[PDB]
């Protein structure tokens, strides 16, 4: 299941 | 002036969860403005999902299908948006090219 992140997503 | 997309693909929407109660499947294209998405519809004219990668908890390109999970302050909300492209590679070609456009916001964002 290759995934990924979201940088710019700030949380 | 507007619609300067910086990069765009071309991928078919999934039935996963978003694209289910809000009936959002069919062929859409995932154009990159540089820190908003937009799905706009092939058969169609103007954007038709404007929403922004600040709100994209992530995105998975899993081999072909590339969904992503989205979270508050999402144009639908929370969810995710899975899709399907030609094959493992214009998965791999369109997470390169938008990880590094991504990756230059929250890293040119502002320290703090």
């Amino acid at each position: 299941l290759v995934i990924a992140g979201n940088p710019a997503y700030r949380s | 002036m507007g619609p300067a997309f910086k990069e765009v693909w071309q991928v078919i929407l999934k039935p996963k969860g978003l694209g289910q109660t809000k009936n959002l499947i069919g062929i859409y294209r995932l154009c990159l403005t540089s820190k908003t998405i937009s799905f706009v519809k092939l058969n169609s004219e103007a954007a038709a999902v404007v929403l922004q990668l600040m709100n994209i908890r992530r995105c998975g390109h899993s081999e072909n299908f590339f969904f992503i999970e989205v979270g508050r302050s999402a144009v639908t909300g929370p969810g995710e948006f899975w899709m399907q492209v030609d094959d493992s590679v214009v998965a791999q070609n369109m997470h390169e090219t938008i990880l590094e456009a991504m990756r230059a916001m929250s890293d040119e964002f502002r320290p703090r």
